C-alpha cells in the first residue's frame, strides 16, 4: 500500500539537516517563540475569542435574571 | 464591482494562505478531478506546486511564517490549475450526460 | 408437461428475491405446523401426567 | 536474511502501523489527542477491570462494594477516582478529537469518520452504564431518566423500555444488565477502534493545511512516538491533578446517598459530558420530538461530510468558517451550561435559541458560508 | 437514397432444385468476377468414433486429383484461368468454392462437380495426406485459440457427435484408409445434402443449366448440453484462454436475433484497440482500464439444434478471476437491468455487422450456402432488419434470463489456470442474489 | 444528484422496482413472523390458531 518507496513523484528539492547532538534542542527559545507566540496570538484572536465573549456575556445576564426571578416582588402584597 | 475587488483582496489576505508562499490552486481539495488536473498538469508547473505544497507544510511544521515581502501578492497569483480541472469536469460532466441517456 | 419441481423452480425458485419470500411464508407455517404436531407427539406419550390433562378435576 | 521488523507477520502489522507509518510532518498537538483516546481506553479497561475484582452488581451490596473499594482495598481510591475522573478525561478527548475532524475537514475520510461515529456513540453508551453501576442516587435517577426517554419511541416504547429495564421500572435487574453490558463493551470499542486505525491507514493522515502531504512525510516512529508519550504525559497530568487534588470536582454529592426509589434528589442531571445532549432534550416540549432532536444532535456528524461545499478542505484558509465553528463551539459550551442548570425562565429560552443555532450553524449556515468564501475566491 | 430503401434494393436470392434434390441458388450482382460453390450438409457431426476424421482427410485430398483429371492437372486448370479455389469443413458443413471471372463459370462449375463427384483417391496421395493431416494436427497444437474451443466443445457436447474435434483423433487419422473415405464420400456427398451457390456475375439460368448438366448424373439425432470443465494447466504458457458458454437456440430459433444483440452489447476488445477506457462496452472500458485481459470476445456458434453461447477471452495470470466476475456481471446486467440505450447501440452493432460481412462475391456466396443448409431459404437483409427492429430492453432481458440467467455453463481452461475460479464459483456466479 | 435524473436511471428504476418490492414483503414477512405481531397474524387463516 502506501509505502516510504512510493507516495509521490517529487524532482529537485534538496533538503539540508543536521544531527540531533550537533545543534541546540531549544535554540532562541525565549527571544523567537515570544514575538511568535504573539503574533499567532494576534493572528487568532479575533477569529477565536468573540464568540467565547458573547456566551461569557450570556451566561452572567441568565444568572443575574434567574437570581432576580428567584427574588420576591413586592407588588405581590400591595394589599 | 470596485468593492467587489476590495473585499476579494481583504478575503485573500485573510484566508493566510499567501503567507506561506502558497497560491489558491495549491489549497483546493484534492478530489478525484483535481487529483487528473494535477496529473495532467506540465511538469514545471507541478515541480514549483509540490516544492511551494512542501514549503508550505514545513512552514506550519515549525508554526512560522514567510516574511512580509515574500507572501505571494493577490494581484500577481496565478491560477496554474483552474484550465486543466475545468477541462477535467466538462469532461466528467459530458460522461455523465452520456450516462443519463 | 413439467414436472412439479420445475414448476416450483420456473415460478419461486428462480428468481432470489421469490426464493426468499417462499421461505420466509413457508417458516411461518412450518412453524405452526411442526409445534402443533410436536406437541401432540409429547402430550400423547405423557398423555394424563401434565397439568393440562389433569388441571380439570381441580380446575373450578 | 531479512529484517525481523519488515518481514515478520505481527511485526509487519506493527511496523506499518505505529513505526514506519508515513506520517505528515506539520500535523500540530490537536493529532495528539487519538493517541491519547487509545490511552484513556486502555486505562478504562485495566482501571476497571482491578474495579471489577471488588464490585458487586448486587442493589443489596453495589454501594457497599464501591464504599469498601474506596474504604478497604488498598489504593482502592486511587483507582476508583482513576476511573470516574478517567472517563471524564476520555470525553474531553473525544470531543477534541471531533472538534479537530470537524476544523481540519477530517470528515472526508468517509469510513473513517463513521468508524469514528460509531466509537463515539458506543462510548457514551458504555459511560452511561457505567455511571449507572455505583447505584448512587444520582445513578438510579438518571439511569430512570434517560431509560425513560426511549418511552417516547411511538408503539414499542414501552415494550423496549420494560425489556431494557428487565421490569417494571430501574430495578437490580437494571443493574446487573448494565454492570455485564459496561465490563462488555469497551472490547467491541477496542476492536472498532482497531477497524477505524485500518481504514485510516488506508489513506493516511490529513494536517492542519489540508492539503495532501505526500511529499513531506515522516517516519511514525522518531518523531511521533515522542510526541504522543509527550502529549500523554500531560493527559496524565491533568488527569492526576484531577484525582489528587478534586476527586469530586466532576461528580455530584448527591450521588454519595445510596439509591433511594421513593425519593427523588433535588436535582435530577446526567454527567457533564451529556449535558449538551440533555439541553436540546430539554428544549423540545414533546417528548417524542425531544428524542429524536438529542439523536440527530449526533447523528449531524455523519451528514457533515455530505455539507462541505467549500474547495478547501481545511478551515486553516477560511476565516469566516473559523469564526462559524468557534460560534458552534461556543454554543456547545452554553448547551452543557444550561443542562447543568434547572428548567426556569431564562434557561428554557436559551437553550432553545442554543439548540436552534446549533443545528442552524451545522447545516445551513456552515454550507452557505463555504460557498461565499468559494465565491470571494473566485472558484 | 434511405436505409430501408437501399435494402429493399438488395438483389434477391434465386432458387431452384433439380431432379435428384440439388439446390442451386444465385444472386447476380453485375460484376466481372463471380463466385460459385458447393456447400455439403456433412461434417464432423455427421460421424462416430470409427471414422471421427473421414471429412477433414476427404477435403484434404478433394483437390490433389480426380478421375477425369489425374495429379495436378486440375490445379494448373485453375490456375491457369487465374481463379482461386478454396475449401474448409467445419463440425457441421462442407464447402469447395472457386472466386472465378463471370466469363469462366461454366469451367469453375464443371470443375466442381468434378470435385464433389468423381474424386479420385490414389493410395499414395492418401499416405501423403495422413502425414500432411498428423503434422496439421501437431501444428494445430500450437493455436490457443482452436485447442481451448474444441474443448469446449468436448466438454459441452460430451457424449455427443458435436464433442468430437473436426480433424479428428490421430489414431483415427492413421486407422483411416480408401475404403473408409469412399464410404463417407458416398453416404455423405449426395444431391438433396448439397448446394450449388453463387454469387456476382451469374445468371440464375445459365447456373441452373450447368448444374442439370454437370450435377444431374448424381445420387437421388439432439445433442445434450452439458454444464462441466475441462482445465488444460499448464504453467509454461504465457497466457491463458478461457472459454465459457451457455446452451444456445438453433439456427431456426427466432432468440438467435436478441441474442447477437446482447453480446453485441457486451461487445468485444483487443490490447490493439484504439478505443481504450471510452468504449461502449462496459467490459470493454474495464478491460481497457484496468488491463486485465489482451483480447476477448463473445461467440455465439449456432448448430441444428444447439448451440454454444458465450465468451472468450486472454488474460494474464493473475487476472482471469476479475475478468470472469466481470464478464458474468455483465450478462447478469443483460438478464436483469438492460437499458433501451444499449439496446439500441447493439442493434446498430448488428446491423452493421450483418450489412459488412455480406461485401464480396465469397461472402455472398457463403451466406447463401450456409442459409440453405441451415436455414432452408436465403434471409434477405429486409428480413434481418425487421427481427432487429422487433428487439427492445424488454425482449433482451427475457431472453438473456432465458438462456443466461441461473444456467451450468461449459467451461475450457487452457494455460496459468490456476486463478479460474472453480465451477461451484463460476455457477454461483451465473446468478445474482440481490435479484 | 442530478446525475442520476436521466432517462436511464427512470428505466433503471423500473426494472429493479418489482424486485424491490420482493424483498420488502420477505422483509415485512419475515418482521411478522420474528416478533409474532400478532395485529397481522390475526388474519392468517392457520397461524392465527396460535394465540
Ligand atoms: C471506555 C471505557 C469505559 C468508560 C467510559 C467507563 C465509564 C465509567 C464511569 C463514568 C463510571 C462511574 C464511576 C463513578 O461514578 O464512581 C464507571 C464505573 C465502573 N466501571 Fe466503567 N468505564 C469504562 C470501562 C470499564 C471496564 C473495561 C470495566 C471492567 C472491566 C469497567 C468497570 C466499571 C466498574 C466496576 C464500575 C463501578 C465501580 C465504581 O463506580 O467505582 N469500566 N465506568
Ligand atoms: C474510542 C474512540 C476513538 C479512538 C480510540 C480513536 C483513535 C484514533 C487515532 C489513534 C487516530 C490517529 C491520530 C489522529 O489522527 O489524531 C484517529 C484519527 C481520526 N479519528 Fe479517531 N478515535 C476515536 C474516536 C473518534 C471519533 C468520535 C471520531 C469522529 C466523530 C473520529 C474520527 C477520526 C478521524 C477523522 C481521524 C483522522 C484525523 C486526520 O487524519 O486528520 N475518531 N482516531
Amino acid at each position: 500500500g502506501r509505502e516510504f518507496g512510493h507516495l509521490t513523484r517529487m524532482r529537485h528539492v534538496i533538503t539540508y539537516s543536521l544531527s540531533p547532538f550537533e545543534q541546540r534542542a531549544f535554540p532562541h527559545y525565549f527571544t523567537k517563540g515570544i514575538p511568535n507566540v504573539l503574533r499567532r496570538t494576534r493572528a487568532c484572536i479575533l477569529r477565536v475569542a468573540p464568540p467565547f465573549v458573547v456566551f461569557y456575556l450570556v451566561y452572567t445576564w441568565g444568572t443575574q435574571e434567574f437570581e432576580k426571578s428567584k427574588r420576591k416582588n413586592p407588588a405581590a402584597y400591595e394589599n | 464591482s470596485k468593492w467587489l475587488e476590495g473585499i476579494r483582496k481583504w478575503y485573500y489576505n485573510a484566508a493566510g494562505f499567501n503567507k506561506l508562499g502558497l497560491m489558491r490552486d495549491d489549497t483546493i481539495y484534492e478530489d478525484d478531478d483535481v487529483k487528473e488536473a494535477i496529473r495532467r498538469l506540465p511538469e514545471n508547473l507541478y515541480n514549483d506546486r509540490v516544492f511551494r505544497i512542501k514549503r508550505a507544510l514545513d512552514l506550519t511544521m515549525r508554526q512560522q511564517i514567510l516574511p512580509k515581502e515574500q507572501w505571494t501578492k493577490y494581484e500577481e497569483d496565478k491560477f496554474y490549475l483552474e484550465p486543466y480541472l475545468k477541462e477535467v469536469i466538462r469532461e466528467r460532466k459530458e460522461r455523465e450526460e452520456w450516462a443519463k441517456k | 408437461a413439467p414436472t412439479l419441481t420445475a414448476r416450483l423452480y420456473s415460478l419461486l425458485f428462480r428468481r432470489t428475491s421469490t426464493f426468499a419470500l417462499t421461505i420466509a411464508v413457508g417458516a411461518l407455517f412450518f412453524e405452526r405446523a411442526f409445534d402443533q404436531g410436536a406437541d401432540a407427539i409429547y402430550e400423547h406419550i405423557n398423555q394424563g401426567k401434565l397439568w393440562k390433562h389433569i388441571k380439570h378435576k381441580y380446575e373450578n | 536474511m531479512t529484517n525481523i521488523r519488515k518481514s515478520h507477520p505481527l511485526m509487519k502489522i506493527i511496523n506499518n502501523a505505529f513505526i514506519d507509518l508515513p506520517a505528515p510532518s506539520n500535523i500540530s498537538s490537536w493529532w495528539n489527542f487519538g493517541s491519547l483516546l487509545g490511552i484513556c481506553l486502555i486505562l478504562q479497561i485495566l482501571t476497571g477491570l482491578f474495579l471489577a475484582m471488588h464490585y458487586t452488581s448486587d442493589t443489596t451490596t453495589a454501594f457497599s462494594s464501591v464504599t469498601h473499594i474506596c474504604r478497604d482495598v488498598n489504593y482502592g481510591w486511587v483507582i476508583r477516582y482513576l476511573h470516574a475522573n478517567g472517563a471524564s478525561m476520555f470525553f474531553i478527548c473525544l470531543f477534541i478529537h471531533v472538534g479537530r475532524g470537524l476544523y481540519y475537514g477530517s470528515y472526508m475520510f468517509l469510513e473513517t469518520w463513521n468508524i469514528g461515529v460509531v466509537l463515539l456513540f458506543t462510548v457514551m453508551a458504555t459511560a452511561f452504564m457505567g455511571y449507572v453501576l455505583p447505584w448512587g442516587q444520582m445513578s438510579f435517577w438518571g439511569a430512570t431518566v434517560i431509560t425513560n426517554l426511549l418511552s417516547a419511541i411511538p408503539y414499542i416504547g414501552t415494550d423496549l423500555v420494560e425489556w431494557i429495564w428487565g421490569g417494571f421500572s430501574v430495578d437490580k435487574a437494571t443493574l446487573t444488565r448494565f454492570f455485564a453490558f459496561h465490563f462488555i463493551l469497551p472490547f467491541i470499542i477496542t476492536a472498532l477502534a482497531a477497524v477505524h486505525l485500518l481504514f485510516l491507514h488506508e489513506t493516511g493522515s490529513n494536517n492542519p493545511t489540508g492539503i495532501s502531504s505526500d511529499m513531506d512525510k515522516i517516519p511514525f516512529h522518531p518523531y511521533y512516538t515522542i510526541k504522543d508519550i509527550l502529549g500523554a504525559l500531560f493527559m496524565m497530568l491533568i488527569l492526576l491533578i484531577l484525582v489528587l487534588f478534586s476527586p469530586d470536582l466532576l461528580g455530584d454529592p448527591d450521588n454519595y446517598t445510596p439509591a433511594n426509589p421513593l425519593n427523588t434528589p433535588p436535582h435530577i442531571k446526567p454527567e457533564w459530558y451529556f449535558l449538551f445532549a440533555y439541553a436540546i432534550l430539554r428544549s423540545i416540549p414533546n417528548k417524542l420530538g425531544g428524542v429524536l432532536a438529542l439523536v440527530a444532535s449526533i447523528l449531524i456528524l455523519i451528514l457533515m461530510p455530505m455539507l462541505h461545499t467549500s474547495k478547501q478542505r481545511s478551515m486553516m484558509f477560511r476565516p469566516l468558517s473559523q469564526c462559524l465553528f468557534w460560534m458552534l463551539v461556543a454554543d456547545l459550551i452554553t448547551l452543557t451550561w444550561i443542562g447543568g442548570q434547572p428548567v426556569e425562565h431564562p434557561f428554557i429560552i436559551i437553550g432553545q435559541l442554543a439548540s436552534i443555532l446549533y443545528f442552524l450553524i451545522i447545516l445551513v449556515l456552515m454550507p452557505i458560508t463555504s460557498i461565499i468564501e468559494n465565491n470571494l475566491l473566485k472558484w | 437514397a434511405t436505409y430501408a430503401q437501399a435494402l429493399q434494393s438488395v438483389p434477391e436470392t434465386q432458387v431452384s432444385q433439380l431432379d435428384n434434390g440439388l439446390r442451386v441458388a444465385s444472386e447476380q450482382s453485375s460484376q466481372p468476377t463471380c463466385t460459385v460453390g458447393v456447400w455439403i450438409d456433412a461434417g464432423s457431426r455427421y460421424e462416430n468414433e470409427k471414422n471421427n476424421g473421414a471429412g477433414y482427410f476427404v477435403e484434404h485430398l478433394a483437390f490433389k486429383g480426380t478421375k477425369n483429371r489425374p495429379g495436378s492437372a486440375l490445379e494448373k486448370e485453375v490456375e491457369s484461368m487465374g481463379a482461386h479455389l478454396n475449401a474448409y469443413s467445419t463440425r457441421e458443413h462442407t464447402a469447395y468454392y472457386i472466386k472465378a471471372l463471370s466469363k469462366d463459370l461454366p469451367k469453375a462449375v464443371e470443375l466442381l462437380a468434378d470435385i464433389v463427384q468423381n474424386c479420385s483417391l490414389e493410395d499414395s496421395q492418401i499416405e501423403k495426406e495422413r502425414d500432411v493431416i498428423l503434422q496439421e494436427l501437431q501444428e494445430n497444437d500450437s493455436s490457443m485459440r482452436d485447442v481451448v474451443f474444441d474443448y469446449l466443445h468436448a466438454t459441452a457436447f460430451q457424449g455427443t457427435p458435436l464433442a468430437q474435434s473436426v480433424e479428428g483423433p490421430s489414431e483415427n487419422v492413421r486407422k483411416l484408409s480408401r475404403a473408409d473415405l469412399t464410404e463417407y464420400v458416398s453416404q455423405h456427398y449426395k444431391a438433396p445434402r448439397m448446394v450449388l451457390a453463387a454469387a456476382g456475375g451469374v445468371e440464375h439460368r445459365q447456373l441452373l443449366d450447368l448444374a442439370q448438366k454437370h450435377f444431374s448424373s448424381l445420387s437421388g439425432t439432439p445433442c445434450r448440453f452439458t454444464g462441466s470443465e475441462i482445465r488444460h494447466r499448464d504453467d509454461a504458457l504465457p497466457l491463458a484462454h478461457v472459454a465459457i458458454a451457455v446452451e444456445g437456440p438453433g439456427w431456426a430459433n427466432p432468440d438467435n436475433v436478441p441474442l447477437q444483440v446482447a453480446n453485441a452489447i457486451i461487445g468485444h476488445y483487443d490490447s490493439t484497440y484504439g478505443g481504450g477506457t471510452h468504449m461502449s462496452s462496459t467490459l470493454a472500458s474495464v478491460a481497457a482500464t484496468r488491463k486485465l485481459c489482451q483480447s476477448f470476445q463473445t461467440f455465439n456458434i449456432c448448430y441444428a439444434e444447439t448451440g454454444l453461447l458465450g465468451a472468450h477471452f486472454v488474460c494474464d495470470n493473475m487476472s482471469i478471476d476479475d475478468m470472469m466476475f466481470f464478464l458474468q456481471g455483465q450478462w447478469m446486467r443483460l438478464c436483469t437491468s438492460a437499458t433501451e440505450s444499449e439496446v439500441v447501440r447493439g442493434k446498430n452493432i448488428l446491423r452493421n455487422a450483418l450489412v459488412s460481412h455480406l461485401d464480396g462475391t465469397t461472402p455472398v456466396c457463403e451466406d447463401i450456402g450456409r442459409s440453405l443448409l441451415t436455414y432452408g431459404r436465403r434471409i434477405p437483409l429486409a428480413e434481418w432488419e425487421s427481427r432487429i427492429a422487433e428487439v427492445d430492453a424488454s425482449v433482451v432481458r427475457e431472453v438473456c434470463s432465458k438462456y443466461f440467467y441461473d444456467q451450468c455453463p461449459a467451461v475450457a481452461g487452457l494455460g496459468p489456470i490456476e486463478q479460474l475460479p472453480d465451477y461451484n464459483r463460476i455457477r454461483s456466479g451465473m446468478f445474482w442474489l440481490r435479484f | 444528484l442530478s446525475r442520476f435524473l436521466g432517462p436511464r436511471y427512470r428505466e433503471l428504476a423500473r426494472n429493479w422496482i418489482p424486485t424491490a418490492s420482493m424483498w420488502g414483503a420477505v422483509g415485512a414477512v419475515g418482521l411478522v413472523w420474528a416478533t409474532d405481531w400478532r395485529l397481522i397474524l390475526d388474519w392468517v387463516p392457520y397461524i392465527n390458531g396460535k394465540f
